[PDB]
């Protein structure tokens, strides 16, 4: 099913955080990395559509990072999709929808 | 730099994106509209991130700027910054900048964000002694000697080719340091940074953490992906609340036993077989114990606040210690030897249940877990107890769906056949075993998976 071999914790970022940025939120993982290298990417508002690059993911490690302080009263939630691909470009998971909730 | 008479905006700021932005800042209608030095002198901050800017030609005229954001653009050359000495904060991550010589005399800077560029030489930073925040990760820095006199630094990040951390020795104002993804093995200099509260140093080649002993203000420590075994030093760090030690070679967890402030603990991909030392860490909400050597996880039942737990790739047969952990929302135990999942019926808050590659035969105990949104039950396997050979040997199908109905076999070895509930073979000669497989899509709550497996039946 959609779960596949994704291993992702819930993602919460306080607003007004201190650097240094970029700051790790969680490590996104597919257990498909047991049968070959996996490379991670994200899409969605805040990643690849405006505001671009508030959130980024390190393609080899799966570290999801925020690049600047957030502001809950401006945008309290973001909806991203995580992707996992093989060296050869093929999807090893179905895109997983990720909620990011901005807190107090 | 001053313009002398009224000048079109788009003759001052030649970059198309920037002149449009400035037209707005200066409250003009068309980019060909005139402005004078009077007008430009009123501009003291500029938020021009994410605008497709390739050149900042013209910013030299904005003599009174104290704060700029040009992050997420396509900047290369930043020469127009050279004489804007009232600048106190620069945000310029995610560009194409290689040469930061233009920042060298911006001595009023307290904040400089330069991550995700193509910087190698940071020599131009050496006299920026009022910096308290300096971010330089996702660059190709190898030499940080230029940082040695930045004695007001509070927050600091750099990468990705640094070995030698000696230049950090006098930076005792440092409170938050991120040295992840460098080439670092020797962190002995970190002993001198006694005000450190947060140290992130993932993906290096650290094996000796004794330098951390006197850094007792540390509340967050990440050493994911190093070469740690002996973590005795960590017992000194009693203010730790978030500790990440995944991807190492750790087996002895006794040094963690007193770290009762911990709410997040990552220990995945280590050499752990004994988790008795974790039994007192009752503030934990997130615990990762995947890819270890675990069988007896009984001490986990103490951790009543856990909402996230990983156990995948161990040797666990008895999952029932997690059944006490009623706040659990995501539970992962792919690749273990669990058969009886009945205790999991007590996990009424569970949303992600990842249980593939176990020995699960019967989904009925899960039927009321309707908050599930993600589910994995692929690739179960078990071997039944031997039964006696007969030419017409028959066994009951035991595979049960969440509804309680038997799942008919998908394939049956040796030309065998099914009539519910019995699988029957017709064997001309003795054979050492027979088997069957099943594969059945199923949804519990909103979570969907294929409940699948292979059942082996040895014959005497
Ligand atoms: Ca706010
Ligand atoms: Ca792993
Ligand atoms: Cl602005
Ligand atoms: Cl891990
Ligand atoms: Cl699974």
């Amino acid at each position: 099913g959609p779960l596949g071999s994704w291993v992702i914790p819930p993602i919460s970022c306080p607003e007004n955080e201190k650097g240094p940025f970029p700051k790790n939120l969680v490590q996104i993982k597919s257990n498909k990395d047991k049968e070959g290298k996996v490379f991670y990417s994200i899409t969605g508002q805040g990643a690849d559509t405006p505001p671009v690059g508030v959130f980024i993911i390190e393609r080899e490690t799966g570290w999801l990072k925020v690049t600047e302080p957030l502001d809950r009263e401006r945008i309290a939630t973001y909806t991203l999709f995580s992707h996992a691909v093989s060296s050869n470009g093929n999807a090893v998971e179905d895109p997983m929808e990720i909620l990011i909730t901005v807190t107090d | 730099a001053t313009i002398t008479q009224d000048t079109p905006i788009n003759q001052i700021f030649t970059d198309t994106a920037l002149a449009e932005k400035m037209k707005t800042v200066l409250g003009k209608t068309n980019v060909t509209d005139t402005v004078s030095q009077t007008d430009l002198d009123q501009v003291t901050t500029l938020q021009a991130d994410r605008l497709g800017i390739k050149s900042i030609d013209g910013v030299e005229y904005l003599n009174n700027l104290t704060q700029i954001n040009f992050s997420n653009n396509q900047l290369t050359d930043i020469t127009p910054l050279k004489n804007l000495t009232k600048l106190v904060d620069i945000l310029m991550n995610n560009n194409q900048i290689a040469d930061i010589t233009p920042l060298a005399n911006l001595t009023n800077l307290t904040g400089l964000t330069l991550f995700n560029n193509q910087i190698t030489d940071i020599d131009p930073l050496k006299n920026l002694t009022n910096l308290n925040r300096l971010e330089l990760s996702s660059n190709t820095i190898s030499d940080i000697s230029a940082l040695s006199g930045l004695t007001s630094l509070q927050q600091l990040s750099f990468g990705n080719q640094v070995t030698d951390l000696k230049p950090l020795a006098n930076l005792t104002t440092l409170e938050r340091l991120d040295i992840s993804s460098n080439k670092v093995s020797d962190i002995s200099v970190l002993a001198k940074l006694t005000n450190l509260e947060s140290l992130i140093a993932t993906n290096n080649q650290i094996s000796d953490i004794t330098p951390l002993g006197i850094l007792t203000n540390l509340d967050e420590l990440s050493l994911n992906g190093n070469q740690l075994k002996d973590i005795g030093t960590l017992a000194s760090l009693t203010n730790l609340t978030d500790l990440d030690l995944a991807n190492n070679q750790i087996s002895n967890l006794a040094p963690l036993s007193g770290l009762t402030k911990l709410t997040e603990l990552k220990l995945g991909a280590n050499q752990i077989s004994n988790i008795s030392p974790l039994a007192g860490l009752t503030a934990l909400t997130n615990l990762e114990l995947n890819e270890n050597q675990l069988e007896d996880i009984s001490p986990i039942s103490n951790l009543k606040n856990l909402t996230y737990l990983t156990l995948y790739f161990n040797n666990i047969s008895d999952i029932s210690p997690v059944s006490s952990l009623t706040k659990l929302q995501r539970l992962f135990f792919y690749n273990n030897k669990v058969s009886d999942v009945s205790s999991l019926a007590n996990l009424t808050n569970i949303n992600w249940l990842s249980a593939g590659h176990n020995q699960i035969s019967d989904l009925t105990p899960l039927a009321n877990l309707t908050r599930i949104t993600q589910l994995g039950l692929n690739d179960q396997a078990w071997t039944n107890a031997p039964v006696n050979y007969k030419a017409n040997v028959s066994i009951p199908n035991t595979v049960k769906n969440v509804t309680g109905a038997l799942i008919a076999p998908a394939t049956i070895s040796d030309g065998g056949s099914y009539t519910e509930p019995d699988i029957t073979w017709n064997l001309p000669s003795y054979t050492n075993e027979v088997s069957y497989t099943f594969s059945q899509p199923v949804t519990i709550g909103k979570g969907t998976t294929t409940f699948s497996g292979t059942v082996t039946q040895p014959l005497k």
